[PDB]
């Protein structure tokens, strides 16, 4: 056996199961959709006293950003890539790329890659987030498979996160961004947090004002 | 191991030619191509919400030309379309529509170049040939996975084979249309089913008509 | 290569984490004025030209990056990244961001064999010293102090003892040279380090003159 | 044996392909019918997290239909040969494409992956429909590994064979000219229905919701 | 030189003169303008000779391999558009589709040097001695004839575009694809 | 460019001007010997632009080396040639001129002359590629007689030289003649 | 270079001149403008020499080849196909007569590339000079014998006619059994 | 194509090299003549040049590749200096090709061993010897083939820098003979050969093989 | 790519013995070299066999015969062909019997040595003729080309390969050259390159014709 060239007599394979088998290993990272916004926090981990933690949100465009995790360099790799191809959309039609046919290249890329031999598949999973127009949370699994999302969770112990997101309809609510991004916070509980929606697209409040807004969830 | 891969035994003697083969002779669809007296004969038997008003191994290449097919039917539909390919490649260059056995020349070697080169699978599939030479004599011809131009005055493919060779010997002492396609349907018979001739039009290769499928085999 | 393992960390590349522990230590520290770079010099046999083999080196003008690992490894990822971190400035005259170029060589780091190497890449670029670890696996990652060789196992605790972000670069050096002396067997000389710095100011590489470290000791 | 794509069995079965066949076994159900007045494609899919929408169904031209089962990523690339094999024919030949030669051009695709030894094969069976008056519905099956057959009605993905009983109902399916949805509905004990038939304007088209409540509330 | 192509009450009816003049004296007088490209559908050509003989027996492979890879008889619309895409790509050619099609009995397509209009109520008419023909014929159109009326129409429209254009040729073939089966027609000569 | 080659009884004799001027016909060289001997049966005379004598010849010492050795036969004159123009013919830009002779027992004597472009004529008497061939043509075409000795053969060549060579600008001092027989050769200067 | 030849009661009888010309200076007293293609079909190009022997070597062994290749005899119209495509892809007419399932065939090949089938041809200098006599005294279905005194009238008067033309002329008759040639018909 | 021995070694080489010591011997001489190489073969020795010819050991069918390419590298390389190729650069252009073989490439190594001598203006009269290891030697005598040391090791007891053709030829034929029998090569198949300036003029038919076939009358 | 054959321990190439050893299990096929002409011959129900025989024309001259696989035997009889074709397009002549059977040669080296496929499966005889005189080289599946006053190929040829010889003695013209090639071979096919270059295969009545 061993080659993601050939399937199990179960019928499934192998490989591209492993690549979960990676993700579990990354860090969690959840996301909330308001009717006209989306936040999605990350965390940063910390690997030594003196380390500053990486970050888990890129910005692939105006509007579009997102949150890979598993291995990192597959995440950069897809990362330059969806950014090039954005760029060539725009560089192309004088216009905005649309954002699902984003993952579906993304994904065509992954499936490019889990399906040929000689090519591992990718060891990372992104949450892309974003809209053209209305507001979206897409999903990649580690192969052509994607799917949109309400509100997603992934990584290591996500799967507080995940039981939690019973509690909360996406957009119980939805109405103010305060109320969305404390239930992103919940949902999760430096530490990251990314905001994009409506008039104000792509943003990261890292700030120190995030460091403010810390306190809200004991507040 | 010699058995994983297209290369010769120990006893001098090639496997998976021999594979290829158990794959034609356990398709288990059966049938015989008799040639007749200035005509000639391709049957087959034609095997829920399924259509039988689709099935059938029996292939026109070229208006002259009809290649009966039986093995894994993929390799089949392919080795036709390669079969086509190779008719109007032949008329393009040259001008003059393939004898069979030109177009056996085409079908064998392609059929062979998988036997050396290790990597692409031996070829699943086998079938007569049919088609008026440019000799006034009708020529029937066929092939096995293993190259071979054959050549025949009667032949038998799939599940049955040299089973039936004494059996076709009992109309060959017996071998017009009535005449030749009686011993085609008998021999489905002798060991719905689709008959075949080239003798329509005596040049043009057309499957015989559906109506007239019952009064030989009521004769 | 890239068969991944059932456990779901990718086989290969962690096979090569090893590489690095054969990598004799340095430990570079980004400093408010600067980027002390230490290393061991004691690597030397007796006969070979002394000290003239260098880890530390400089990949542009103002980035100085010592290497963990295989030296050939090391030597390969060193040429690249000069080549292109110097194509970057082709015309027009800044020279490669340090967390670009690092992000250069582990992007090329991450797809032959893995490299068995880690660097310490360090330089100034924007008003202030950067200091960036790159691991073997291609992740990349900025520290405000680091080691890397085998003695960077225990040794990297020092750091914890004494980093503060507030030292003249002179301290920096001092601190610097208290955490790799301690790991040594030679009792510090200038043939027991090979140091290199990176000003907040002069912002040039420059390694030390061995009358310096000879001084300081 | 069982390791290769290519490689036959000692049998001349050939494993690996065979375990297709339990991957779309194991897969989302994806039923397509014909009516005698039309064709509706459906699928199942049975994958808070968005559940409003994962279409299974795409279409190669406004009129021709798609569903499969299987890995989805697979068949989505297929799906996107299939929009570029129907382009390239509108390019070359001025009209649309007619749907049995898309199906062998299908045909010919998924089979190719077969019969390399690197090259993994496609894991998703897939339907393609179409039906206009003088363009009878046909409903074309793609087992992998070529074989591509004309069908009546054929259920794909994991419970097929407990809704054929219900299919084989298909002279009262024939029946329906608009109310075989209805049937279908309690015929079954995410959703995707679709449209090809007189009212439909022949053109593929998601069946409305306002007409998908007529049949959840007919029981 | 002429080419001409008008439809009678069903179907097509094609005509041309041959002469290949070449080099301003004729070579080889006689030969045969119009083309089988199958035969549902045949193919006038006119310009250079070499550039259109190749260019037919380019089409002619292509209406084949679609011809049996889909056992229904290639449109003749499709055989139009792919000598369309084809002479695209220099290369040198003016012609004329006609032919049956259970799509559309009757219909006449006709190429340009690189782009292709059509005519479906109408007659299309190229060449040297097409000049002649364009006001004389598209006066004497009405779209009821039938082959026996419209027989004369074409042979007389080749008759005077041979009168007066030196190109033109002698002996003319014609053929009146029916909308039926067979269309056969027999060369024929007057001045 | 001045070469020849006369066929005798027992003989074949083959001749040329050893100057390789310049532009302007100015003599930058009087020692240039174009015939060369690819076999002791085989011989070439090239003549044209000097570059491409040179490349060529080199050529076939190549492969003719090559194949001999490859092949123990020594080749025969008939292989040489129709080779040779199959050599020129891959490109005429490769020689902007080079008219060859080839010349030798195969022991029935064998006379061909290529074209630069490997056009060949493969003669049964003299043949006179060159600048100055038609002075050549001119005197040997009635000066030969069918069959002589070497030396009587010898002077009719050196006649044909003697003659040609005082009526061109181009035309060398000297002459490489040479008369040779299967088990002899014979190379003169003559002035 | 005139070359003329035609068809006769059952075999297609093929004439030509016999003198290269360099241009102003003959270069030759002789050639070969017959060609042998196979036993029972043959090429008389004119032209160029160099790109006449060129592609007259390419089709005698492109069609002996495939010959070997298949039972069938070379039957004379894929010489043509094939002469045709290959001056397509581009300076050399040709006039090729052979005997085959069809009948005595002969064509004649344009330097652009066209082909047409031909009761009778000429090309080169000598074509006017040919065509004038030729079809004048041209006659389907003559006597084998009128094939042979008339295609040697013909050839003459385009030999005489003509600076461009001149010498010994050969002719042969392609019957479908066999080639029946003759060096020189002078 | 395989990697190295955890000794340090190359299987695949040894293994050629094991086949080529079950070849037929093949041997050479120097003299001031030219390198005269005995055979026990059917040429079994070919010419490169005039003045070059080698005499091959091992899968001969696969030295038959090198013959071709070592004349086409001899008649290449007076393609591109007009002078016909030093021996020692010939030698150079084999082995490294088989160099190109063993290292990188997945082909299996060329399975020959063979010797080439020729005679270079420059330095005098040349002998070498080729491994599937791609090492080259300059040697004065060898013996290459089965009863490489045994054949080799009766000149190397009974050997000079100098000697007549006509005695020297005897010498190579008292190692060649006697080994395989006193009289059974010139009994059976046989084939020596030399370069005077060129061919290698004996010819075991030819008269002047019947003083091989003498030398018995001089060996008793 | 990948040599699928590479040494033994012992130093021999497994494969090409394997290949031998499908020779030797395969259908047998004489040669015999007459002073004045060359003779091949082999032992070769609805099948129509009169399409099918071992003999094949590589030129007017040249005529083979293989043991092993058939459609091997097509394909190199395909290059084979086209080999004598490039040449004679090279050159102004026929080939070289020994020429041809040298590129042959090569092109079975090639895939004994070039990654990724299986060694061919068959033995050649090249009967044949030339300038130098009538001609006949067997082809091993190594690359050991060699030339043969006689030879066999086929199954069941080990005491076989030593009627041949009993010609030589006195029967070095070709009619009776016919019986020692018959006789040892006790269907059937026989392609003859006689006084003439051109050779041509004998009816199975002119068979009886050496029946008698
Ligand atoms: C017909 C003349 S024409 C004006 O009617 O077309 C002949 C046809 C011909 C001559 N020889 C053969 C042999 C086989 C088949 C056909 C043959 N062709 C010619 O007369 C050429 C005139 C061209 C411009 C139409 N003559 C030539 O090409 C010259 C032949 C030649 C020159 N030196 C020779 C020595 C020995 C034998 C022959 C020759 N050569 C050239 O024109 C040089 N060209 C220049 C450009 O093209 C290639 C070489």
């Amino acid at each position: 056996d061993t080659d993601n060239i050939i399937y199990s007599p179960e019928g499934r394979l192998y490989q591209v199961e492993y690549a979960s088998e990676a993700i579990k290993q990354g860090t969690c990272a959840v996301a909330i959709k308001s009717k006209d916004y989306v936040v999605v926090s990350g965390l940063k981990k910390c690997i030594s006293k003196l380390s500053f933690p990486q970050e888990k949100i890129f910005k692939i465009d105006d509007y579009i950003g997102i949150s890979m995790s598993g291995i990192t360099s597959d995440a950069k790799v897809l990362t330059k890539f969806m950014q090039n191809e954005c760029l060539s959309h725009k560089f192309l039609y004088n216009e905005n790329i649309n954002i699902e046919s984003l993952v579906r290249s993304v994904a065509d890329k992954y499936q490019k890659n889990t399906q040929k031999s000689s090519k591992r598949a990718f060891g990372v999973g992104l949450m892309i987030a974003a809209y053209h127009n209305e507001p979206c949370i897409f999903e990649t699994r580690p192969n052509g498979s994607y799917f949109e999302y309400d509100a997603l969770s992934f990584g290591a112990r996500s799967h507080a996160s995940k039981t939690y997101l019973e509690k909360n309809l996406h957009l119980f609510e939805e109405c103010s961004l305060e109320e969305l991004i404390l239930h992103c916070l919940k949902a999760l509980k430096n530490t990251a947090l990314a905001v994009v929606g409506k008039n104000h697209p792509w943003q990261e409040i890292s700030s120190l004002q995030l460091e403010e807004y810390l306190s809200k969830v004991k507040m | 191991y010699d058995r994983h891969l297209t290369i010769f035994s120990p006893d001098g003697n090639l496997y998976q030619i021999e594979y290829a083969i158990k794959a034609v002779k356990n398709t288990n669809i059966t049938s015989v191509g008799v040639k007749g007296e200035n005509c000639a004969v391709i049957i087959s038997q034609k095997k829920k919400l399924l259509d039988y008003n689709n099935i059938t191994n029996i292939y026109n290449i070229t208006d002259e030309i009809g290649c009966s097919m039986v093995g894994m039917p993929g390799d089949c539909l392919s080795m036709v379309y390669k079969a086509r390919s190779e008719a109007s490649e032949f008329l393009y260059s040259n001008g003059y529509n393939v004898n069979a056995e030109t177009l056996c020349r085409n079908i064998c070697d392609k059929i062979q170049v998988y036997t050396q080169h290790a990597y692409m699978r031996l070829h699943a599939c086998s079938g007569m040939i049919i088609g008026i030479d440019e000799n006034n004599k009708p020529e029937l011809f066929k092939f096995d996975p293993s190259g071979f131009c054959a050549g025949y005055r009667a032949c038998v493919i799939g599940n049955k084979e040299q089973e039936s060779i004494s059996v076709l010997e009992r109309l060959l002492e017996k071998r017009d249309i009535r005449n030749t396609t009686i011993l085609a349907i008998e021999a489905l018979q002798t060991i719905e089913i689709e008959v075949a001739i080239v003798s329509t039009k005596n040049r043009n290769f057309t499957q015989i008509s559906e109506k007239e499928i019952d009064n030989y085999l009521t004769y | 290569v890239n068969t991944f393992s059932p456990e779901g960390r990718l086989f290969q590349v962690e096979y090569a984490l090893g590489a690095i522990k054969l990598g004799s230590t340095a430990v570079g520290i980004c400093v408010n004025d600067g980027v002390i770079l230490a290393s061991e010099r004691r690597i030397s046999s007796t006969l070979i030209e002394k000290d003239s083999v260098e880890k530390l080196l400089s990949i542009d003008d103002h980035i100085g990056c010592a290497m963990s690992g295989l030296m050939a490894d090391a030597r390969t990822l060193i040429d690249y990244a000069r080549v292109e971190c110097n194509h970057y400035k082709f015309i027009y005259n800044e020279n490669i961001n340090i967390k670009s170029c690092v992000e250069l060589i582990s992007e090329l780091a991450l797809d032959s064999r893995p490299f068995g190497v880690a660097l310490l890449i360090g330089g100034v670029d924007k008003n202030g010293p950067c200091l960036w670890y790159t691991e073997p696996s291609g992740t990349n990652t900025r520290f405000s102090a680091a080691s890397i060789g085998s003695a960077q196992e225990g040794a990297e605790l020092l750091l914890q003892e004494n980093y503060k972000k507030d030292m003249t670069f002179e301290q920096a050096e001092i601190l610097a040279l208290t955490v790799l002396r301690q790991v040594m067997e030679d009792k510090l000389s200038t043939s027991n380090v090979e140091i290199c710095a990176i000003k907040k100011s002069d912002q040039t590489f420059y390694k030390y003159n061995t009358d310096d470290i000879s001084r300081i000791i | 044996y069982d390791l290769s794509v290519s490689t036959f069995s000692p049998d001349g079965r050939l494993y690996q392909v065979e375990y297709i066949y339990k991957s779309i076994n194991n897969n989302n159900t994806a039923l397509c019918l014909e009516c005698k007045d039309g064709i509706i494609c459906c699928c199942i899919n049975s994958n808070m997290i968005k559940k409003n929408s994962y279409n299974r169904i795409y279409h190669v031209n406004n009129n021709i239909i798609i569903t499969y089962s299987g890995f989805d990523g697979d068949a989505r690339n297929i799906i996107d040969r299939a929009r570029s094999e129907a382009n390239t024919y509108y390019y070359n030949f001025h009209t649309n494409i007619p749907l049995h030669i898309l199906v062998n051009r299908i045909s010919l695709y998924i089979h190719a992956y077969t019969l390399y030894w690197h090259m993994r094969p496609f894991a998703a069976s897939i339907i393609i429909s179409s039906f206009n008056e003088k363009d009878k519905g046909d409903i074309y099956c793609i087992e992998p590994n070529g074989a591509c057959y004309k069908y009546s009605g054929i259920v794909i993905g994991k419970n097929k064979e407990m809704f054929k009983t219900e299919i084989e109902k298909k002279d009262y399916k024939d029946i329906n000219v608009r109310d075989a949805i209805e049937d279908i509905y309690k015929f079954i004990l995410l959703v995707n229905f679709s449209w090809i038939c007189k009212e439909s304007s022949y053109e593929f088209q998601n069946i409305h919701e306002e007409i998908l409540t007529p049949a959840l509330n007919k029981a | 030189t002429t080419i001409i192509g008008i439809i009678y009450d069903n179907g097509v009816m094609l005509a041309c003169d041959s002469r290949t003049s070449s080099g301003t004296f004729i070579s080889n007088k006689c030969s045969r303008k119009i083309n089988r490209i199958n035969e549902n559908l045949y193919v006038c050509r006119s310009g250079a000779s070499a550039h259109s003989q190749k260019i037919i027996e380019i089409i002619k492979h292509y209406c084949v391999s679609m011809k049996n890879e889909n056992r229904k008889k290639g449109r003749f619309h499709e055989g139009e558009t792919i000598y369309d895409e084809t002479t695209y790509d220099f290369l040198s050619c003016a012609l004329i589709f006609g032919g049956y099609d259970k799509i559309k009995k009757q219909q006449l397509y006709a190429v340009n040097l690189n782009g292709s209009i059509i005519e479906k109520h109408d007659f299309a008419v190229s060449g040297s001695g097409s000049i002649y023909i364009q006001s004389y014929l598209q006066d004497k159109y009405k779209k009821f004839m039938t082959k026996k009326e419209c027989f004369n129409l074409i042979l007389n429209c080749v008759k005077y575009a041979m009168h007066n254009d030196n190109s033109s040729g002698g002996l003319i073939r014609i053929v009146n694809i029916t909308k039926s089966f067979v269309e056969e027609f027999t060369v024929v000569n007057t001045q | 460019g001045c070469v020849l080659g006369m066929s005798g009884s027992n003989c074949v004799a083959i001749a040329c001007d050893l100057r390789l001027g310049a532009n302007t016909f100015t003599t930058v060289s009087t020692k240039f010997s174009k015939i060369f001997k690819m076999n002791n049966n085989v011989y070439v005379g090239l003549s044209g632009l000097a570059t491409d004598i040179q490349t060529l010849y080199e050529i076939l010492r190549y492969r003719v080396n090559l194949y001999e050795v490859r092949q123990d036969a020594e080749m025969d004159v008939e292989c040489f040639a129709n080779m040779l123009s199959s050599i020129l013919y891959s490109n005429r830009f490769s020689p902007y001129f080079v008219n060859p002779i080839v010349v030798g027992f195969k022991y029935e004597p064998y006379l061909t002359a290529y074209d630069l472009i490997g056009a060949k004529c493969e003669t049964r008497d003299f043949v006179v590629n060159g600048v100055t061939s038609e002075q050549l043509f001119g005197m040997c075409e009635s000066l030969y007689v069918k069959d002589q000795d070497e030396n009587g053969l010898f002077e009719t060549i050196s006649q044909c030289l003697l003659s040609a060579l005082d009526r061109d600008c181009i035309s060398g001092w000297g002459a490489e003649v040479l008369v040779l027989t299967p088990e002899k050769i014979i190379k003169k200067k003559l002035k | 270079t005139t070359i003329c030849g035609l068809v006769c009661q059952n075999a297609v009888i093929l004439g030509a001149d016999t003198r290269a010309t360099e241009g102003p200076i003959v270069a030759d007293k002789n050639c070969s403008k017959l060609h042998y293609i196979s036993k029972n079909i043959w090429c008389a190009g004119a032209g160029v020499a160099g790109d006449l022997e060129h592609t007259t070597l390419w089709l005698q062994h492109n069609v002996e080849l495939h010959r070997l290749n298949t039972n069938t005899q070379p039957r004379v119209s894929m010489c043509v196909s094939r002469l045709t495509q290959e001056l397509f892809k581009y300076v050399c007419a040709i006039v090729l007569g052979g005997v085959d399932v069809n009948g005595p065939q002969l064509y004649g090949i344009h330097p652009h590339g066209s082909s047409c089938l031909l009761p009778f041809t000429a090309l080169g200098s000598g074509s006017l000079n040919a065509m004038a006599v030729l079809e004048a005294k041209y006659r389907d279905n003559m006597t084998i014998e009128e094939g042979k005194n008339l295609v040697c009238e013909a050839i003459c008067a385009g030999i005489f006619n003509d600076l461009g033309s001149g010498g010994n002329v050969d002719i042969c008759v392609i019957t479908k059994d066999s080639y029946q040639h003759i060096r020189p018909y002078k | 194509t395989t990697t190295f021995s955890p000794e340090g070694r190359l299987y695949q080489v040894e293994y050629a090299l094991e086949a080529i010591n079950n070849a037929s011997i093949t041997i050479g001489l120097i003299t001031k003549d030219g390198v005269i190489l005995g055979a026990d073969k059917y040429e079994k020795i070919y010419k490169i040049d005039k003045h070059i010819f080698c005499g091959v050991a091992g899968l001969n069918a696969d030295a038959n590749i090198l013959i071709n390419q070592s004349r086409l590298y001899a008649q290449r390389y007076l393609y591109n200096y007009n002078e016909v190729q030093p021996v020692s650069q010939l030698v150079v252009q084999i082995c490294d090709i088989k160099q190109s073989y063993t290292q990188y490439g997945g082909l299996r190594p060329y399975g020959v061993s063979f010797l080439i001598g020729g005679y270079d203006t420059k330095d005098g009269y040349q002998l070498y010897h080729t491994d599937p290891s791609g090492n080259y030697s300059g040697w004065f005598a060898t013996a290459i083939g089965t009863n490489n040391l045994t054949a080799s090791s009766v000149l190397k007891q009974e050997w000079k820098n100098d000697m007549t053709l006509e005695e020297g030829l005897l010498l190579a034929l008292k190692t060649l003979a006697k080994s395989t029998d006193t009289e059974i090569p010139k009994s059976e198949k046989i084939e020596l050969a030399y370069l005077t300036n060129k061919d290698g003029e004996v010819y075991q038919k030819y008269l002047t093989e019947k003083e091989i076939e003498e030398l018995i009358k001089l060996y008793t | 790519s990948f040599s699928l054959t590479t040494f033994s321990p012992t130093g021999k190439l497994v494969q090409i013995e394997y290949a031998l050893n499908r020779v030797s299990s395969s259908s047998p096929a004489l040669g015999i070299r007459a002073k004045n002409g060359v003779i091949i011959a082999t032992e070769k129900e609805l099948i129509e066999e009169n399409s099918i025989f071992k003999i094949q024309q590589i030129s007017e001259h040249i005529g083979i015969v293989y043991a092993g696989m058939p459609g091997d035997f097509r394909v190199l009889l395909k290059r084979a062909r086209k080999e004598a074709i490039r040449y004679s397009l090279q050159y102004g002549s026929e080939i070289l019997v020994k020429e041809l059977v040298k590129i042959i040669a090569s092109i079975v080296q090639e895939f004994t040595q070039t990654g990724g496929v299986r060694p061919f499966g068959l033995s050649l005889l090249i009967c044949g003729v030339d300038v130098y005189g009538y001609h006949l080289y067997q082809i091993d599946p190594s690359g050991c080309y060699f030339n043969w006053m006689a030879t066999c190929v086929g199954k069941d040829y080990q005491n076989n390969m030593s009627f041949l010889e009993k010609r030589y003695n006195k029967d070095i013209e070709i009619e009776d050259a016919i019986h020692t090639a018959i006789l040892t071979l006790k269907n059937i096919e026989i392609g003859v390159a006689y006084d003439n270059k051109p050779f041509k295969i004998l009816t199975q009545n002119e068979i009886k014709d050496y029946l008698i």
